[PDB]
């Protein structure tokens, strides 16, 4: 039927491949600057990481991505078809955790938008992944992925404050159709 | 580790000197790897992973690692050489 | 579609982590006094260690926590999501058990109620785990769970008597759903 | 749902522990003497180790336990639950294969009634253990469990004669319900 | 239930332990010899190694065994059942292949009457092994079974004339039942 396709991003890629007139940066290091200070931001627009506005979340660090600069629908040719939109996506979180540790994080989109990642090494949302879900069927030109990263401030004692320091990136396990 | 550094073989006289003979002394190589430690960049081992099925490991004998690389059908190895370059 | 979370609670670092007005104590020295005399308490409040009260129990050593003083709730912000209940909870008991063992013990709450824990490597109650539970529902702030483990005082020479003295921690690995 | 409980019992462990009214032996010492020779007995009443009494079984060594001499029922209190049927009977045998070699052994109760052990390492009777069996519903504490090893007799030159002198333990994986 | 038995035949000592009257022989010293050579034979009745009769086949090694001689009836006694019939027979062939050859070769008797053979490693003739089968209920006393490998002979210069002379051993795993 449809061609399968598994496709692997780095966010710390996407944010140093920024345009300088959108303001690159690295991940690892804004991330590290961005706990310990309590509030700042990085980049620009939608590929931006700051804190979150609303209420409940102002303690929060998230992680946005925009699915325009991710440049997906360049890695086929337009001739197998034009329907090309996510099947599934988990995420890798390279990290180093404790001996019982987890981690706290919500993909989301702007009950499928959201997703909770756990233990952050390929982690889909679900206890079981089965095919037989979240982020199913949008389309890998628009919207916006945000990766949230609840209490992530060292100011305000956080109890993801330091486990946030050795996060590397952010790895994207995006699985999409192309009908 | 204690390492011995001098032998000497001493005479005493009985008008309380020494007849002394000059030191045989022995040097060891040291290990102090707080100042010698040089970090290197390895391009060598492009692809090399513990995640899927590479192994530094010495086939063929030969005493030093080689890679491995092990599909199930067919083995892809790597044996160690002589850079022909400079050292 | 709910957001799956799995978080692992260590009761050792619950029963440390007391104000010393209700009273902490270390999981590991206060098992090898109870169960090396036959009575004594540990704690206070829910978050308690002592024996059974009813009959033919006084001599089970149970280990209690306060489902509220685990502050589950506080790991993710309540604009996600008010209703926070488990799917699932698990026990490991670390470094007690050799290669042909077992270990007697019941996870309970106040049949979906109880869970018999027996190789504690990551225990399910259950012969062959499907999820498609125990404890399935029970809310994230409210009750208490107990480990209760028979045959436990060595004065009444208990086949247990002796292993308890050897455990290190506790620890629950709760999976729940955040919809 | 049940409290499903995972027993693991050693014929070694019951044979040396019986009282010494009723005979305790080795069961390694026992078997390569009553292999070696062409047949003899070991203990008294249900925990014996002796060869087989009917047609074409003479030539055959049975181990037999005693369900009620376990003692499963006081592994958990009386409250729990007063019925305790039997899930699945696993058996694992610590002993030295050959280089084609396989394992006969009959796990019997005195077609759920019966096993057919072959690999000897946790091993159910089944080529497939489906839960969705044999063994199932006898109760914990009566009845007699025999494990029968045909051609055992060295001296009538039988096949799993060698291997029976390398049999260091009998292993038993008794899943129960409390229930 | 049926006692479900698992039975390793390995050929090598199937042929090597025949009767002297019909004539033993060495299974990798006659495979070289065959191979090497146009054709010929080993063995006799139906336990025999020998080439093939038809068209077609003239090239093909053919290891006929028979199962009256495997005695495979006597590894239980009869007073478990007569019932014994076969549930499923795989076959590994321990070679040294090429750096990305297969192994081709027909598991044949006197459809579900045939299998074949790629890879070697417990293979069964399916892609998928689902127990939810060939030679399935046939009688483990009646009946030969042969595995014919194509392409064998080296004076033809057929591609499996060098896998042959690698190959030490036949090994047959027999899955049957007694009821």
């Amino acid at each position: 039927r449809a061609l399968e396709v598994e496709r692997t991003v780095s966010l710390a890629e996407v944010y140093a491949g920024l345009p300088k007139d959108n303001g690159p940066f690295s991940l690892a290091q804004e991330i590290d600057k961005l706990v310990s200070q309590g509030s700042g931001s990085a980049g620009s627009g939608n590929n931006n990481l700051a804190f979150g506005a609303g209420t409940d979340t102002k303690t929060s660090l998230q992680a946005s991505v925009s699915f325009a600069d991710l440049k997906i629908r360049e890695d086929y040719p337009a001739s197998l078809g034009k329907i090309r939109r996510i099947k599934q996506i988990s995420v890798t979180l390279p990290a180093l955790l404790g001996p019982y540790q987890d981690v706290q994080a919500i993909l989301s989109y702007g009950g499928c938008e959201a997703l909770a990642v756990s233990h952050g090494m390929n982690d889909s949302g679900q206890f079981q992944l089965d095919f037989n879900l979240p982020f199913e069927g949008i389309a890998i030109d628009q919207g916006t992925l945000t990766l949230s990263f609840p209490n992530a401030s060292m100011p305000e004692k956080g109890k993801q404050a330091t486990m946030l320091k050795t996060l590397n990136d952010i790895i994207l396990h995006i699985r999409y159709t192309i009908k | 580790v204690s390492t011995l550094v001098s032998v000497r073989r001493v005479g005493h006289e009985d008008n309380n000197t020494v007849t002394a003979l000059p030191p045989l002394e022995l040097a060891y190589q040291p290990f102090e790897p707080e100042q010698t430690a040089l970090w290197q960049s390895m391009d060598v081992l492009a692809n090399f992973n513990t995640i899927q099925r590479w192994q530094l490991l010495d086939l063929k004998g030969e005493g030093v690692p080689g890679i491995l690389y092990q599909d199930r059908n067919g083995w892809w190895y790597r044996s160690a050489q002589r850079q022909a370059g400079e050292e």
